């Protein structure tokens, strides 16, 4: 379903910091890189296609299913969510036989159509004596 | 239920899972794949100290839940608590190891003060998280500087930093008659209303010492704010003193 | 293999319990919810086509194979058993090149041979001059 | 090893593995991937307090591991175990974080008492997990409440709760010479035997209450049950006091 | 690209120790096993094809990646890098739509093309009226 | 950046990632996926106390970290630190749980002593790892005995244990003024310098004590090696005593 913003307000700008930064010299070495204030990048989104006030909602409403899932897990949790979301995406696709031209396989013979009925012409178009 | 993931579809955020994807959905990597920490403040809620602590409540008998996330949005206003009980124990536990304070914070309301703290962890009313350095907690943990937020989950398509920290006293902390007081010294204090800004604050304090209103004694001095005296979200934005320790600045 | 039950005794319902849980109102706001007692659900399975008495002699056949994984893991264990078993389930099926026809090859051309040997009724059919 | 998975084929289970399925088995979510623990109780295991402790001992130099699991059996027996050395200190460590006991337990059997404890913890001498709160360990923690069981992994294809303590002193535990005692209260205890059911135990209870056979001193009284006395397993299913500090129950 | 051992020295062997260990009798039971010293099995690899002085500049190189990885996750890390490579592997090959005949699709049509040029010959061979 | 891929391509190892491999290249187990410690030792290091330890040093503002490996290489120089400020407090943190020390080595060379360990915790200045047993680590942990190596990640394709502990004392730990000395006995010691391998160090201790050269008062006698007396890599491979509490070993 769509997502639709029913907050009081949105702040339709994403000043965002992560850590997801090439290295300058000897800054990868824990002992002389940057302290653990300083490992940060910043970046600015604009809610362009209206993805900020979007994603305010989108984690507004997912804390619900978050949290139910939090009271079922023991804090001994052994898997990460993403990861499980990235295998259960494969075996949706790939987790049974994979039916040619079915709608749930992911398996386009356009190619292969048209390198068969292109390669008609080698035996019905070589068909003399 | 099953936790719902973030897609672009026809230049719009949906909400989707990995099993209601089409073929022509294409997740080639788990760079893909992304959790963000949004801040309550987004949303439009009140920051003061009054109104946020009213967010937060005691209780015993549910363990703590903690989940990670990659990426934060900067935040105006974090808190940091350290709440006592009358006996002098601890209401809050310790941050466990490797949980560090929200990194990015313009002003961190640090709360000290006391209460009965009627249950074992802090949690929040309203089912929110509270956001520490790329992890977030169902409960608060003692002098952790924390913000206020909810996580998304996201499949992707294929400014220098200033901090300051605005100290509080509490009494009552949890219940429904707690007491602010801003601190501008370990002897001058101002009692606190909610509509008081963090941008007020630091003037009223910039003001007191100027002015030479601290306290010049040994005593505790508090300062009154007249109701006369005033002054939106935070993105979208001739005093007289005399002493009657209560007091009023006019 | 078979699950042969080998135990002196088997007990052929399983009462069981889980937290496998539509919340009603606010009943997912831990500060709200349920107490560490309260979250789990009941359930009752006979022993329809012996899967009770199984399931017992399974558990008692895993402990050692159970046993030496967790004996040669470090409890700082940073992955979960039944993840990598989906994990290995998907390279065995998609790890290498899958040859079409072939036996470890989990791809069915069933519609795809009856839509080419189908449509060949659109180039020997048109033959005409 | 490699662990064996269980899976559902010509109606009935048999082990396999991820390996040796066929292109016909499919396993489109990880919904259908599950981890089961079973109750050594549902093998016909003996279940009192003698039988059950000589099950467990005490071993140096291996360290303690734990696995998760889903989904548990309800118990009819549990254990709960408080034991010191003659020296005073622990035999048992604290429950590491997060671990609670084993939520349905019919009858917990709480054991405290002194013993030699050779041993930094204690395992499962047939090789058989200590069953918690969604949690299977390899060494039983103190005053936590367990069930002995197993762990099955599984491929799926694509009723009011009351619990009872019933509390125990022992003395050499861990030894070849073990002695237990049922306690009624802090001065009245039966000497304890394999025979005596978790309902013959209650039921005992509930006599010597009623008919006044409980301790009336400071002093320490001790019952015996002579063997005369007597009345399968869990799911299949006029006396005189006189004092000889021993006694008979007849 | 290629592995260029650039260090001072190499050992040529490496006599390496694992737990990759059919168990005699019941020293799969914790309580009768080895002690933690004993769980390891030995090994001794020679330098065929230079694997192990490739294997020593390998582990150098690594470093600075895995360090700047270890700066940005966060002690409560909850995924492996190795399964997670396993995810990635299969997201490269199978998180698409796979195109036949196609550089990025690991699907071998080769039994196939002669299974329907093969059985051409039931179709043209029997024109006869 | 991201973390390489060791592949064995056209008999040689090449160092790739699995979003670059082609349809021919086959991973159909995890078992295929490996990772492995390797030690310093094997690159041409020096291994002597003196040389090992000018590779580390204390800092503070960074958080450990830890990562796991699956296999490991014999070690011939391993080491386990004990060294505490002059106050008495302890310089490393205690091992977490879990944490041995490296399983294989031939000589584990303990160090206690002082110094002024101006960090919170004690880095590999070359950005290198500490290995512990299956667990690599950023940071020393106390009491623990390590190995200094590195980790690679590898896709494979579809002799009695002997251990001597060396024991050393040190001053000024971390400084560049630090003093090692090699310990005979609780009172006698001789001043270590870089040049003295293993097996020297182990032969001037037996040579010491069969030839009576130990303290025979309750002072402490510190032995000098004059420069004359000397004897590749590990792999690759008539004594005056007077005294002058110094002394000296021609
Ligand atoms: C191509 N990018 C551009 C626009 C879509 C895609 C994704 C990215 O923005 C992400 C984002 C995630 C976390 C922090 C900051 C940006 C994004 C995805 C969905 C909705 C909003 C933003 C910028
Ligand atoms: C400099 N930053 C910028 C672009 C590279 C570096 C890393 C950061 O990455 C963003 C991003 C989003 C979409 C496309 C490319 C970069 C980012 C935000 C949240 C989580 C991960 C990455 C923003
Ligand atoms: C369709 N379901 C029905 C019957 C097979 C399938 C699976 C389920 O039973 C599971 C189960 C697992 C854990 C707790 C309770 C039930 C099951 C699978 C295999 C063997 C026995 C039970 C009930
Ligand atoms: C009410 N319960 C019942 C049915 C839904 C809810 C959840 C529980 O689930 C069972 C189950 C097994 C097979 C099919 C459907 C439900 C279940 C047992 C063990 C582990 C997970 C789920 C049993
Ligand atoms: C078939 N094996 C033989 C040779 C290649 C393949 C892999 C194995 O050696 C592995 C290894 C990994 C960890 C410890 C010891 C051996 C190996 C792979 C790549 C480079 C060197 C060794 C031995
Ligand atoms: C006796 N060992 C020998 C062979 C089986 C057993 C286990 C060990 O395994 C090696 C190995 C490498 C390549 C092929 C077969 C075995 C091994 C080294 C490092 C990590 C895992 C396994 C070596
Ligand atoms: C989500 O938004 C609604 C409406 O603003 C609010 O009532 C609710 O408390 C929010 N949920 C969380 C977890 O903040
Ligand atoms: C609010 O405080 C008053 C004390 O003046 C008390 O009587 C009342 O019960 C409180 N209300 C709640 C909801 O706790
Ligand atoms: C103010 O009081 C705090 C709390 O006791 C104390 O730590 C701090 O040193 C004091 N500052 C001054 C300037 O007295
Ligand atoms: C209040 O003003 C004084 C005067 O400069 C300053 O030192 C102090 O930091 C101010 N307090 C805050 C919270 O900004
Ligand atoms: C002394 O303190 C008072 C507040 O109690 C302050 O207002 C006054 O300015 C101070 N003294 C002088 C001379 O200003
Ligand atoms: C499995 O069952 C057999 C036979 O009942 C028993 O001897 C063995 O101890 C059991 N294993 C475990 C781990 O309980
Ligand atoms: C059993 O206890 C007796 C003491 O009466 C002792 O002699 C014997 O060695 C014990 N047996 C074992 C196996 O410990
Ligand atoms: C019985 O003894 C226990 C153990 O000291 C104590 O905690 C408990 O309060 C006592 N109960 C009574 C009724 O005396
Ligand atoms: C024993 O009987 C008394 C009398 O009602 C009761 O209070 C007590 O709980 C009983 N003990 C047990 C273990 O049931
Ligand atoms: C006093 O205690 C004894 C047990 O020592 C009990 O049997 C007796 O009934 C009690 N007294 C009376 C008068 O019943
Ligand atoms: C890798 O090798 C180079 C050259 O020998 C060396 O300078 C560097 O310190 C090494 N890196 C690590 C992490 O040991
Ligand atoms: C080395 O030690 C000397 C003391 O003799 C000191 O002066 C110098 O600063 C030290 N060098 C470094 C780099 O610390
Ligand atoms: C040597 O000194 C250490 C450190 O105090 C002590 O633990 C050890 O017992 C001593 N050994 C002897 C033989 O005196
Ligand atoms: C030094 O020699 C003595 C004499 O045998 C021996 O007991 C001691 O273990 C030796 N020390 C070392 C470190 O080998
Ligand atoms: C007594 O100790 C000295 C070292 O101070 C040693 O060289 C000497 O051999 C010992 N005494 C005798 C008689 O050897």
């Amino acid at each position: 379903e769509a997502i639709v913003n029913a907050q009081p307000k949105c702040n339709p700008n994403l000043h965002y910091w992560t850590t997801q930064d090439a290295a300058i010299g000897l800054a990868w070495i824990p002992y002389f890189g940057p302290a653990a204030e300083g490992i940060y990048i910043e970046g600015l989104m604009h809610n362009q296609d209206g993805l900020i006030c979007g994603l305010r909602q989108l984690a507004n409403e997912t804390t619900q299913a978050l949290q139910l899932f939090l009271r079922a897990t023991t804090e001994l949790r052994t898997f990460s969510i993403l990861n499980r979301k990235a295998i259960d995406f494969l075996l949706q696709r790939w987790g049974g036989t994979c039916h040619i031209l079915g709608p749930d396989c992911c398996i386009e013979p356009a190619d292969w159509t048209k390198n068969i009925t292109d390669k008609i012409d080698q035996i019905i178009h070589d068909f003399v004596d | 239920r099953s936790i719902p993931l973030g897609v672009i579809h026809n230049s719009a955020l949906q909400v989707s899972d990995v099993d209601k994807l089409v073929c022509r959905d294409k997740l080639s990597s788990t760079n893909q794949l992304r959790s963000v920490g949004l801040n309550l403040e987004g949303n439009g809620v009140a920051t003061d100290v009054p109104s946020a602590t009213k967010r937060w409540g005691f209780r015993s008998g549910v363990p703590p839940k903690v989940v990670n996330y990659e990426a934060g949005e900067w935040a105006e206003n974090c808190y940091n608590l350290e709440i006592k009980k009358p006996d002098g124990s601890e209401c809050l536990p310790a941050a466990p190891d490797g949980i560090r304070g929200f990194p990015r914070c313009r002003y961190v309301h640090k709360v000290s003060g006391t209460g009965p703290c009627a249950g074992d962890f802090a949690f929040h009313k309203e089912g929110a998280f509270f956001l520490y350095d790329r992890l977030a907690s169902t409960v608060i943990y003692r002098g952790t500087t924390f913000a206020e937020g909810v996580v998304a989950f996201l499949i992707l398509p294929q400014s220098g930093y200033y901090s300051t920290t605005i100290r509080y006293q509490a009494t009552g902390f949890g219940t429904n008659e707690t007491e602010y007081l801003f601190e501008v010294d370990n002897l001058t204090y101002v009692q606190l209303e909610s509509r008081f800004t963090p941008q007020f604050l630091l003037q009223l304090n910039e003001t007191i010492y100027t002015s030479g209103k601290r306290s010049n004694t040994t005593g505790k001095l508090i300062w009154k704010v007249n109701p006369e005296i005033d002054t939106w979200a935070f993105w979208e934005t001739e005093l007289s003193f005399t002493v009657v320790x209560x007091x009023x600045x006019x």
